[PDB]
């Protein structure tokens, strides 16, 4: 009765000794020679397979990376925690990569910039180009066909209304497909925190400009010169604004003829709101202040300040060695 | 004379009109008042204006020089005084840059031009630079220098030179006025076009629909057993270049290449016309033979024209509108660029002023591929465009590349005679675009 | 300035004159003749019948082609064709309800599911005739019943060359007119009808040649192989409208010349392999669909030599 | 060499692979030895009773069966006219009150449509079918499956002493004619033909 | 000819992918290009030509002397399983070349149905040795073929415009039951 | 937390029939009615449990090298106690199934889901996986073999629906219906996911 139970046991334990000994034998042989750099790095990768950075697909990166062809950031659709983990794998510092957002730049409708020649062809944007550059009254505006909503993987771009689209800047990931699938080369990307756009890229001069369109930019050069911080520039006939230099201080949208800058009028007005808490009555704000919109004596705390207007500036958490002045929006609406 | 006939394999044979225009006797134009003289008249760099507001020149004046070795001098077709230098309507829809300029009245000529010799005085170098001086282009349509295929590479080796007569396209039959009128001066062109790249053999590619032009070319060549006329068969896309190549010589010229690679030297009738008229009297390039017709002329004619003329002037010379236009083309039907507006003045390269009417301009709205196969059968290059076609409209451009997307002619006989009324052409040259701007970005 | 609103497009400026609806109108032409003896030998209900399927498909299309968003495209009448070519498979004793299943099955599943007109790889038609085969055997089985003597055909004559009675059969030539003691499909008691619908096919140059040209004589070819008469094979059965109407389909043959000639040459050879030693007493149907399970390898591997390319020998890649 | 002796005293990974799949294997080999104790009889003993109660439906007059040797049923396999025969299974004799009432015969069938079908058959004493039975039977179900059932009804009551044919058709018009089931013929003429092989040895065993 | 016929009812009249529920999910999961079902059809068939050779000489000389029938599908694992570990190891150094993990479907040869099916029916149908190794190889060149086209009329199908609901896996359905009514043509050849 | 969490995934959420699309072999073979797809459902259940405790409580022990051999060694194992406990208990069912029963080992999810989740994860949350999971191919199988049964017998669980005249579809029940149900099933359970 025993040797029922010994039979099968010993041919099935023969038959796994020789198999494992032949597959422990082969396997050294078979050496692959990885390192453990690939294998780490999978979950830090959001794995949407979005090709906006370089390689196809998001299993690329982990066959890369040892060779330095590529920043910590070259990812923009993980972002800031990513490109943390990346580094703090690798053993370096991770830069602060501000978010940024889809954004055309031209603000033309059907009813602003009327077309001048009917259309035939396929309902795309580069088949508009090819059939005589565009059939758009203004030769750089937004054709309104829909290239880079078909583009875009993450569903974040809708095609508005008036035929210009409008980015969700909440399902945007900065991924860079649509800027570079765009014809008319005017989809860019913008920081969040950044309002001032200029939203005309129209290279004409300023009759031909105008005939055009009724929002176009004509180069007169009121928003430069309304500029302090030097962050606007005129260049090929077209306003452009540096977002680096960019103080926000909302001058050049009051001043420009037609309204071609994306602002509103709600800024600044803190004529030095102070903390009564952290101030010792240094009086250093009152000397100029180039309007002339704080002076007093030596002020005490709590200042005794008028507030009737100022300049915006955005730029006094500089000026303070204690940071008592605090910068909030406080106007109309 | 051992008159010969080629042919090629697939092409269409669309419904040739040319009976309202190539019956009717060749007009000439009235003298012009105002020109609209572009600095971009070619493919390369465009010019640098040196005239000013308030100048004066007269006829063969040089108005903008030259930047760099591809790129031609532009001459100011009639005397006038220049009223204005700005940026003016252009053939591709653009603006560019541009001088306007008023006539005097009596046309007056430059004293500085003076003939260039004869055929036996004239040398291969002589040759080069009279034809980069005298502003000669390639009238075929693309506009390429002359100048530029005529300095051949030392590092490949030619042997024949082809002329193409071959006018593939309906409605335009300048060029049958060409040699049936001036058959003398393309035999001279050809002459010097030969002795300048330095070869022996010549031949000339002529549809054989055209027997007038056939005899006056055999006429006009007397006993030169150097030159030949070959009479091909009427067909559509025959003018091109490579298959006017693999017809007449019977060599096919590689993928990417340039018929440099394949020995042969290839030049348009009118060219050679322009450069015998050119040695002959030493006036630039500023006369062209251009036809106006289509179903929404009056009284459709070839006629003289003069360059920088705009559209509405000559258009008013040939009777004027019968009913409302549909579609204004600048060249034939199957190659020509659509217009916006009639006040775009003449090219060096535009061969035809075609007016479509509302009817006839109405195509349908494109449908579901129904796999005929009749794009493929029809392709001169041998391609699948239902493949290409569907590739490019789903953003695969390296499936594109890979359908061989580059080796496309743009001939249209895929889009001509397809079915369901799709555009197939256009999706190819989208193609084209996104692998040469991919190849622009990776570089 | 007058405002001139004129066309853009790119090129040609100029099209040919044929369209879908033409190519399909032709075909329903050359159909016609068919049908008119199908009327004559059977009677009314083949008509019926036909009607009622190409109602079903159209309306199934139309319907189908709403619910969908998609712009209705019952305009380029291939439903009809679809629904007339079903039709012309059926007996004259299968309900209604079987020609109605037929071409719902034939338009949605086999058409519209995989995007439209020209975008599937099978063909809908026989997809639709191999599915109520397997599904129905009793009503598929029994095609054809009454003569004028209403009990003198048992059998008919394509299973009789089977079974190897051919004392029964008729004598080579009334097969092929369709007249007397003949009894198939609706559209298969003539040939000589089909043959004058594929020649005016192939003259107005929506078909080529090669497919029924290559089919019949490999289907000759392969019955003078074994010892078969060639004539009775060719003539019998749906040899003529599979070869001329079904073999020549746009959307599952290949495009290109030595693809066409292979198609056919493997649609005779399955055909007759499954004709003589299959369980099935013709099989025009199942070769067909499996050349369209197989025409894509044939179009990958037949491709035609680019004009420029001097055949590289496979060591730029290395 | 050798990977520096498989890194020198890292030999025990190749040792313990196979030492880990011994013990793993050797464990599953026990457990299925000691469940097969557990369980291997009531298999033959299920399938024993299984046989057992088709026999008694199929031939009810008998009052026990009694199997015929095994060399028999080669024996009479042997020499009455089947050119590879492989199917005559077994042979049973009914008997019930000092006679034999009947036979039963597990043959068949040929050669089916999607292989072999077993049919059991049973026919009295005087030369009566009784009525047939299908026991194993690996058919597609609609269409082979079908022929358990009603359609069996069709051979009870016959005669014993000339073969049956199937006819394509729904009208009887001979003793000795069977009418095929409708969408499934291969499968209707494979039955008969094990009741053709039943027919033939009870045939032999009446002489 | 019985040879050839065994090969015939394999590959054509009795296909295990498009006749038999055999090798079902690689035959959807790998069929995306021409290549790498290229490369599923040759290693498949390397695996199924081994495995039956090992299980035969294995199932009548050492299971059956013994009566052992009862451990049988363990044995096979035991021959199957390993071997295609051995191949997946294959696949990445033997060769220095051919680099491709197939991903999540190279460890499923083991699970593969028509690897164990072959198995288990060659002993079904009680084949000599040589027939053994026929029929694997004729299953094997069947799995071959059906995934090839598969694969052929996907890469078709991927220029159709199918709606967005049926992108991806319900078309290779549809499409793989298109295939199956287009084989059931071959049912009830008797060579 | 995690284990709802991991059977609610493992039973709407996954659903290997219907999204991961493994396992079809049986999930086509076998699906002619609903009793059959409860059986497969409910034996693929207790195989899964079985396999995915034992693999999770040695995962200590299994290296990386020999993984593939244990793993189906001990799902082999746990595939014929259950066929020959099935065998004694449920013959019908046995005969009803036929070659897919020694064929359970070669079920790809069992082996998925071994070495997916079972490997790296501890005994609960993998016995709530497997759980989930058994449930879910139960429903799917389920599902799809009454939708089958009713479409090409007129019946659900034995009790006939469309009175007795009804013809059935008799390739419904055949392979090309079967693959034809799954990818209808599929894209309106993919159009209802996407629409949401
Ligand atoms: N109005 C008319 O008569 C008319 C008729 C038909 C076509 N066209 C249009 O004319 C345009 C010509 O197109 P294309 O495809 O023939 O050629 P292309 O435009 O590519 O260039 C023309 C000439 O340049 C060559 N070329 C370019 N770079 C060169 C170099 N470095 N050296 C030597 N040669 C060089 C070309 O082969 C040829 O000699 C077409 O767009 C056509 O559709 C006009
Ligand atoms: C589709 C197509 C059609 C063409 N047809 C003509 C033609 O009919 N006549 C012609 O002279 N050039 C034609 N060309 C241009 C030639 O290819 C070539 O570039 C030109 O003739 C050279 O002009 P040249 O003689 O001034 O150098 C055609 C080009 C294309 C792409
Ligand atoms: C020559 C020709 C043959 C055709 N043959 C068939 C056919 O059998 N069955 C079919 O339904 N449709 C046929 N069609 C219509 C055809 O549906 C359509 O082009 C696509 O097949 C859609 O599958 C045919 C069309 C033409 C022009
Ligand atoms: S952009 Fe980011 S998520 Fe997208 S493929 Fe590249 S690395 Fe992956
Ligand atoms: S809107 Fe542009 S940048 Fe943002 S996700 Fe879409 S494609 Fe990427
Ligand atoms: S932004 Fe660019 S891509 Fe988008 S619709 Fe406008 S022109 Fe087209
Ligand atoms: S003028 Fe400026 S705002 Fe108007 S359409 Fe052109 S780019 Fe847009
Ligand atoms: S103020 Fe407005 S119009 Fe003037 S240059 Fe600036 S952006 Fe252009
Ligand atoms: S917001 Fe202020 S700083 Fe920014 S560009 Fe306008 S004027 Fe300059
Ligand atoms: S610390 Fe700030 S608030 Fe105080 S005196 Fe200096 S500048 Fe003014
Ligand atoms: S930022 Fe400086 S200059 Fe501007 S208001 Fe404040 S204190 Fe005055
Ligand atoms: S694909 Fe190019 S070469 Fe071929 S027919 Fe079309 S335009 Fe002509
Ligand atoms: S000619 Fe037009 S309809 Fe015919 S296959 Fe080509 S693209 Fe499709
Ligand atoms: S191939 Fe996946 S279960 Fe059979």
């Amino acid at each position: 009765m025993l040797n029922a139970i010994l039979v099968p046991v010993g041919i099935l334990g023969v038959f796994g000794l020789i198999f494992g000994i032949g597959l422990a034998i082969a396997a050294k042989v078979f050496e692959v020679y990885e390192d453990p750099r690939v294998p780490l790095v999978r979950a830090a990768l959001p794995g949407a397979n979005c090709g906006g950075c370089g390689l196809p697909g998001c299993d690329a990166l982990a066959a890369n990376i040892v060779g330095g062809s590529a920043a910590i950031d070259a990812c923009p659709v993980g972002g800031a925690s990513c490109a943390a983990a990346v580094a703090e794998i690798m053993g370096m510092e991770a830069g602060s990569a501000v978010k940024k957002v889809a954004t055309v730049i031209c603000q033309g409708t059907c009813e602003t910039a009327p077309n001048r020649a009917e259309y035939y062809g396929e309902m795309d944007c580069r088949e508009a180009m090819i059939a005589s550059g565009g059939s758009k009254g203004c030769r750089y505006g937004c054709l309104g066909y829909g290239t880079c909503k078909a583009v875009c993987p993450f569903d974040a771009i809708v095609i508005g209304e008036d035929g210009l689209p409008k980015v969700d800047p909440e399902k945007c990931t900065s991924c860079g497909k649509c800027v570079e699938a765009c014809p008319k080369s005017i989809m860019t990307l913008v920081p969040e925190a950044q309002e001032v756009i200029v939203k005309c890229h129209n290279f004409d001069k300023g009759k031909i400009a105008r005939l055009s369109c009724t929002t176009a930019c004509i180069a007169c050069g009121a928003c430069v010169k309304a500029c302090r911080f030097d962050a606007i520039t005129v260049e090929n006939n077209c306003a452009k604004i540096d977002y680096d230099k960019c103080r926000q201080c909302y001058e050049c949208v009051d001043k420009c003829p037609m309204n071609c800058i994306s602002g509103d009028v709600e800024y600044g007005k803190s004529t030095a709101y102070i903390i009564e808490e952290n101030c010792i009555a240094c009086g250093l704000c009152a000397k100029n202040c180039p309007v002339n919109a704080i002076t007093g004596e030596i002020k005490k705390p709590p200042y005794v300040i008028d507030h009737d207007m100022c300049i915006g500036c955005g730029i006094c958490f500089d000026k303070c060695r204690k940071s008592a002045i605090e910068m909030r929006p406080n106007k109309t609406k | 004379m051992n008159v010969k006939h080629g042919t090629f394999k697939g092409g269409i044979h669309p419904p040739y009109r040319k009976e309202s225009t190539a019956e009717v006797p060749l007009g000439f134009g009235k003298k012009p008042e105002m020109v609209i003289i572009p600095m971009s008249l070619h493919i390369g760099a465009p010019c640098t204006p040196i005239v000013k507001k308030g100048d004066t020149v007269f006829l063969g004046q040089r108005v903008g020089e030259p930047n760099g070795f591809v790129s031609v001098p532009v001459h100011a077709s009639v005397s006038g005084k220049v009223i204005a230098v700005e940026e003016r309507p252009h053939a591709s829809g653009d603006r560019v840059m541009s001088v306007v300029i008023e006539s005097d009245g009596l046309d007056t000529i430059d004293p500085s031009i003076k003939p260039y010799g004869t055929l036996e005085d004239m040398d291969a170098d002589a040759i080069k630079k009279m034809v980069l001086n005298a502003g000669i282009v390639g009238l075929g349509g693309a506009t390429f220098p002359t100048h530029v295929k005529l300095a051949i590479p030392p590092d490949k080796k030619v042997d024949c030179v082809v002329l193409n007569g071959a006018e593939c396209e309906p409605y335009l039959t300048a060029d049958h006025h060409l040699m049936t009128s001036q058959a003398e001066k393309v035999v001279m062109g050809l002459k010097l076009a030969m002795k300048s790249v330095g070869v022996e053999k010549g031949f000339i590619g002529v549809e054989d629909n055209k027997t007038d032009a056939i005899e006056a070319l055999v006429k006009a060549i007397g006993n030169d057993s150097r030159l030949e006329v070959y009479s091909l068969h009427t067909k559509y896309p025959q003018g091109a270049e490579k298959q006017l190549i693999a017809a007449i010589t019977g060599r096919e010229v590689p993928s990417g290449a340039l018929p440099a690679d394949a020995g042969v030297v290839v030049m348009n009738v009118g060219t050679a016309a322009q450069i015998a008229e050119s040695m002959i009297t030493g006036l630039p390039l500023y006369k062209r033979y251009l036809t106006c017709t289509g179903d929404a002329i009056k009284n459709p004619q070839t006629i003289e024209i003069r360059i920088g003329v705009p559209f509405q002037s000559v258009i008013d010379q040939c009777g004027g509108f019968s009913s409302e236009p549909g579609k204004v083309i600048s060249g034939g039907p199957m190659m020509g660029v659509t217009q916006f507006v009639t006040d775009i003045p003449v090219m060096k390269g535009t061969s035809g002023i075609l007016c479509l009417t509302k009817e006839s301009a109405k195509i349908a709205t494109p449908s579901n591929c129904i796999h005929c196969g009749k794009c493929v059968g029809v392709c001169p290059i041998h391609l699948q465009p239902l493949n290409i076609a569907e590739y490019s409209q789903r953003n695969m451009w390296d499936k594109c590349e890979s359908n061989n997307a580059m080796d496309c002619i743009e001939c249209g006989s895929c889009s001509y005679i397809c079915p369901a009324k799709r555009t197939l052409v256009s999706s190819i040259r989208v193609a084209k675009r996104e692998i040469i701007a991919q190849r622009r970005k990776g570089n | 300035m007058n405002e001139l609103n004129l066309t853009v497009s790119s090129s040609p400026h100029i099209r040919a004159k044929h369209s879908t609806a033409s190519i399909m109108q032709n075909v329903i032409i050359a159909l016609l003749p068919a049908l008119a003896v199908a009327g004559y030998v059977f009677g009314l209900w083949a008509l019926a019948l036909v009607a009622i399927c190409v109602i079903s498909s159209v309306a199934t299309e139309a319907v189908i082609q709403k619910l969908l968003k998609k712009p209705i495209t019952v305009n380029d009448w291939s439903a009809v064709v679809t629904g007339v070519l079903l039709a012309f498979n059926l007996p004259i004793n299968a309900p209604w309800w079987i020609g109605v299943v037929g071409s719902v099955f034939a338009i949605a599943i086999v058409k519209q599911c995989f995007g439209g007109l020209g975008q599937n790889f099978i063909n809908p038609a026989l997809a639709a005739r191999a599915f109520l085969l397997a599904s129905w055997p009793g009503h598929m089985t029994s095609t054809a019943y009454i003569p004028l003597t209403d009990t003198v055909t048992t059998a008919t004559p394509l299973a009789l060359l089977k079974a190897g009675e051919t004392g029964s059969m008729p004598s080579t030539l009334d097969l092929f007119t369709g007249l007397n003691g003949v009894y198939g499909c609706i559209g298969e008691i003539s040939a000589l009808a089909l043959l004058i619908g594929g020649l005016y096919l192939i003259y107005k140059g929506i078909i080529s040649w090669r497919i029924p040209t290559i089919y019949l004589l490999t289907i000759a070819i392969f019955a003078l192989l074994v010892g078969q008469d060639p004539i009775v094979h060719m003539v019998s059965g749906g040899v003529m409208l599979g070869a001329f109407f079904m073999a020549t389909d746009y959307a599952s043959s290949p495009v290109t010349a030595k693809g066409q000639i292979i198609y056919a040459i493997g649609c005779g050879l399955i055909t007759m392999i499954i004709r003589l030693y299959g369980g099935y007493p013709e099989g025009c149907s199942y070769s067909i669909l499996l050349m369209n399970v197989a025409t894509p390898l044939i179009e990958r591997f037949t491709k035609e030599r680019i004009y420029g390319v001097t055949k590289i020998k496979k060591e730029a890649k290395a | 060499m050798e990977t520096k002796e498989k890194v020198q005293i890292d030999w025990k990974v190749v040792f313990k692979l196979g030492l880990i799949l011994f013990v793993i294997s050797a464990v599953a080999a026990c457990a299925l030895a000691l469940t097969n104790y557990v369980t291997a009889g009531t298999i033959e003993e299920m399938n024993v009773q299984t046989n057992t109660v088709a026999r008694q439906e199929v031939l009810p007059k008998a009052a026990d069966f009694e199997a015929v040797p095994a060399k028999d049923v080669e024996k009479i396999a042997s020499e009455i006219g089947m050119e590879k025969p492989e199917e005559l299974l077994e042979v049973y004799i009914g008997k019930s009150n000092g006679e034999v009432v009947g036979y039963t015969v597990k043959t068949g069938p040929t050669s089916g449509y999607a292989g072999e079908v077993q049919v059991l058959t049973g026919i009295s004493a005087d030369g009566v079918i009784t009525g047939i039975t299908i026991i194993k039977s690996n058919e597609t179900p609609g269409l082979g499956a079908k022929a358990s059932g009603v359609w069996n009804d069709q051979f009870t009551g016959k005669s014993a002493k000339e073969e049956l044919v199937v006819v394509k058709g729904t009208t009887k018009e001979g003793s000795n004619e069977i009418q095929a089931i409708t969408g499934s013929t291969i499968t209707s003429k494979a039955v008969t033909s094990g009741v053709n092989m039943s027919i033939q040895v009870y045939q032999n065993l009446s002489k | 000819m019985t040879l050839i016929f065994i090969m015939i009812s394999a590959i054509f009249v009795n296909n295990f992918v498009l006749s038999r529920f055999l090798g079902i999910c690689p035959f959807l999961g790998v069929s995306k290009q021409v290549e790498t079902a290229v490369g599923m059809g040759v290693a498949v068939t390397f695996v199924m030509a081994l495995a039956s050779a090992i299980t035969y000489v294995v199932q009548y000389a050492i299971l059956d002397p013994l009566s052992l029938g009862y451990l049988q599908t363990i044995a096979f694992i035991l021959i199957i399983a390993a071997l295609v570990q051995l191949v997946e190891m294959i696949i990445k150094k033997s060769s220095p070349s051919l680099y491709q993990a197939l991903g999540v479907y190279l460890p499923l040869i083991t699970t593969n149905c028509a690897v164990l099916g072959v198995a288990l029916i060659n002993i079904q149908n009680e084949y000599n040795f040589i027939e053994t190794i026929f029929n694997g190889v004729g299953a094997a060149l069947g799995f071959t073929l059906a995934i090839v086209l598969f694969a052929g009329i996907r890469e078709r199908l991927e220029t159709s415009a199918v709606p967005k609901a049926l992108e991806g896996f319900p078309i290779a359905l549809l499409t793989a039951g298109l295939m199956a009514i287009a084989f059931l043509g071959f049912s009830g050849m008797k060579l | 937390m995690n284990f709802m969490k991991n059977l609610t995934r493992g039973i709407i959420r996954e659903n290997p029939t219907f999204v991961l699309v493994l396992g079809m072999c049986p999930t086509l073979a076998v699906t002619t009615s609903a009793i059959n797809g409860m059986g497969m459902g409910l034996a693929t259940m207790l195989v899964l449990i079985g396999s995915n405790v034992a693999i999770s409580a040695l995962r200590k022990v299994i290296p990386d090298n020999i993984r593939i051999p244990a793993f189906v060694v001990v799902i082999a194992s746990f595939v014929t106690i259950v066929g020959m406990l099935m065998k004694a208990y449920v013959p019908a069912l046995d005969a009803a199934l036929g070659i897919f029963i020694p064929l359970i080992v070669v079920n790809c999810i069992i082996l998925a889901r071994a070495e997916a989740f079972a490997f790296s994860n501890g005994i609960a949350d993998s016995f709530a996986d497997a759980v989930g999971m058994g449930l879910g191919f139960t429903l799917a199988l389920t599902i799809l073999g009454s939708i089958r049964e009713i479409l090409g017998a007129g019946s659900i669980f034995g009790f006939s629906l469309f009175g007795a005249a009804y013809e059935p579809v008799l390739l419904m029940i055949l392979p090309p219906g079967a693959f034809l149900t799954l990818g209808l099933l599929i894209g309106l359970i993919n159009w209802k996911t996407k629409k949401a």
